[PDB]
RNA sequence: AGCCAGGAUGUUGGCUUAGAAGCAGCCAUCAUUUAAAGAAAGCGUAAUAGCUCACUGGUCGAGUCGGCCUGCGCGGAAGA
């Protein structure tokens, strides 16, 4: 999990969700880009 | 077994061995187009093109990209 | 063809001219060849997409002010200076 | 994807081709490669059938053009039409062993006379023979 | 990875080495094959094959030659006097005026 | 690093920033980053933006600077009881007003050069937009 | 939007490289097949292959795509 607040689509992919009121970034494709907005 | 490649069959038709290292500004050679329809037809057991042209425009192609002008 | 239509302006001055911005307006004016210059203003959403296109500056425009249609041509044009807006318009008679 | 007029350019093009069109023969896209579809259309061109594939709710405006109005049954599922303007036959011969030979697809109806023919009783227009039989 | 690598070293000098025998045959055969029709146009044409042929070899003798990263550069010459009192510093001079006089 | 060749003064008063710009056309290009807040550009943030859209542009094109610094910063060094005279010029300042146009570009096509203005943007500290020219 | 099928041929485009076959780097702008496909969009091989998007026909049946201007909000946000 990548924690920064800068959160942004990787690869083609990745998906933004907003969870319990927070950006978070779901990749399927790729663990690594994995991101949530602190 | 298959004809041999566009580039091969161009680089003795210009009298070369290798082609140009930055193309279609620099030029190494040239051919005429008999030489055009006599790779055209020694490829043409491969070639997708019904007709001559056809397959003349597909050599062609590969001699842009290797730097010969069509003299 | 580009049609325009306008009012006189009953008012004038930087008071006046800075509630037409407010109001989503903008002044401009017609003058030359003869006559008195006359003082106008203008829908701004109108104008913005017309001299969007850059015929707008070659061809001949027609503003209808009360009836009267005007042939003018667009000789200048004041910007806002950093968002994409227009402050100001001089159309000179043709 | 296109215009309004780009679609009007295609009603006028394919009406014209049916026309000249004696034969034609409706058959299925899907299942097939591009070196054996392709195969299809060289020896399409040889016995001269134009090849085309076109929107079907488009082919009822582009065959209202006469007497090819009887294939408006076959635009619902996927169309690969032909317009076969020299030489009666011809592809639905070809049709035939485009089926067998990848062994998959439709292939529904083949009109000739100005008139439907169903997909079992294509046997007379596939053993047609060359134009050309009577020399 | 190595293997390939050394492949293309060997190749390098096989290659080169036997298309300069095969090279100097077709030059001696065809400078002199000039010679039998006996024109002295095509007896000098054919001579262009041999001075490409030359900075073939040439430049694998470079290769050779100069190897290392510094052989391009500049250098120093620091010649020194051994221990002979005046014979051996006339020797050391002796030197300097040949290292010299062959840099010229 | 930009800095007049030489001046009249060597220190400048501080003044203020107040008004809009001069320069706010796109005249030597085709696009161009207009500033929309207020503040100064040193020399070395005017530098690293031009090495970001130089670097960007793998150098087709021409890029303008339609900025200079030319008037001097100083600073007291750490300690120094306040008074005894004016500081030392440690650094260069354009001062700029929400209007100025700072880079313009030509010789690219403006899917590119958005990219190009997006990554000098980053290396300054004041808001910015990309425009292109208006005629007239 | 989803769903099924096709995404080829000269050709590993050329040049570099131990290797460079669309996909390390550098130079670049073809026709052919026609439903259409980059002389290549991302994973991936020592390299091909492999997967897959642009592109395109099928299916389905009403609004939809994404910029500009403006209001109020979210994260960014740790201390005795």
């Amino acid at each position: 999990m990548k924690v920064r607040a800068s959160v942004k689509k990787l690869c083609r992919n990745c998906k933004i969700v907003k969870r319990d009121g927070v950006i978070r970034v779901i990749c399927s494709a790729e663990p690594k880009h994995k991101q949530r907005q602190g | 077994t298959k004809t041999p490649p566009a580039a091969v069959l161009l680089k003795k038709a210009a009298g070369i061995k290798s082609g140009s290292g930055k193309p279609n500004k620099d030029k190494v050679g040239k051919i005429s187009r008999a030489q055009l329809q006599e790779i055209a037809q020694t490829k043409a057991a491969d070639m997708t093109g019904a007709d001559i042209e056809a397959m003349t425009r597909s050599i062609e192609g590969t001699a842009r990209s290797m730097g010969l002008v069509v003299e | 063809m580009f049609t325009i239509n306008a009012e006189v302006r009953k008012e004038q001055g930087k008071g006046a001219s800075r509630r037409l911005r407010a109001a989503n307006k903008f002044p401009a004016i017609i003058y030359g060849g003869k006559e008195a210059p006359l003082a106008i203003e203008l829908d701004h959403d109108k104008v913005m997409n017309m001299q969007a296109k850059a015929e707008f500056y070659s061809e001949v425009l027609t503003i209808v002010v009360d009836g009267k249609e005007i042939k003018v041509k667009a000789q200048d044009v004041q910007r806002h200076p950093y968002k994409p807006k227009l402050q100001h318009i001089d159309f000179v008679r043709a | 994807a296109l215009n309004l007029q780009d679609k009007q350019a295609i009603v006028a093009e394919v009406s014209e081709v049916a026309k000249g069109a004696l034969s034609a023969v409706v058959a299925d896209s899907r299942g097939v490669t591009v070196d054996k579809m392709t195969e299809l259309r060289k020896a399409g061109r040889e016995a001269g059938v134009y090849m085309r594939v076109v929107r079907n709710t488009l082919l009822r405006r582009a065959v209202e053009g006469t007497p090819f109005e009887c294939l408006k049954d076959a635009f619902v599922g996927p169309t690969l039409i032909a317009y076969v303007t020299e030489h009666p036959g011809a592809a639905a011969r070809l049709f035939k062993e485009f089926a067998k030979a990848n062994a998959k697809f439709e292939v529904k109806a083949a009109a000739f006379e100005g008139e439907l023919i169903p997909a079992s009783q294509i046997d007379r227009l596939a053993t047609l023979p060359t134009y050309e039989e009577a020399i | 990875q190595a293997l390939g690598k050394e492949r293309s070293s060997l190749e390098a000098v096989v290659d080169t080495l036997d298309q300069m025998k095969q090279g100097l045959e077709d030059v001696s055969g065809l400078l002199e094959l000039a010679v039998e029709a006996d024109d002295e146009e095509t007896f000098n044409e054919a001579v262009a094959e041999l001075d490409a042929l030359e900075e073939k070899l040439a430049q694998l003798e470079f290769r050779r030659m100069f190897s290392g990263e510094y052989d391009s550069a500049d250098c120093y010459l620091d010649i020194q006097a051994g221990s002979g009192g005046t014979e051996a510093q006339d020797w050391a001079s002796m030197l300097e005026r040949m290292y010299l006089r062959w840099a010229e | 690093m930009l800095q007049p060749k030489r001046t009249k003064f060597r220190k400048m008063h501080k003044g203020r920033n107040r008004g809009l710009a001069q320069g706010t056309d796109v005249s030597f290009g085709s696009f161009g980053l207009k500033a929309v807040g207020r503040g100064r550009l040193t020399a070395r943030q005017i530098e690293a933006a031009r090495r970001a859209m130089t670097r960007a542009v793998k150098r087709q094109g021409k890029i303008w600077i339609r900025v200079f610094p030319d008037k001097p910063i100083t600073e007291k060094p750490l300690a120094v009881r306040m008074g005894k005279g004016k500081g030392n010029v440690e650094y260069w300042v354009a001062l700029i007003q929400p209007g100025k146009v700072l880079y313009e570009m030509d010789g690219v096509p403006e899917e590119l050069a958005r990219e190009a203005f997006k990554l000098a943007a980053a290396k300054l500290p004041i808001k910015t937009t990309f425009v292109t020219k208006t005629v007239m």
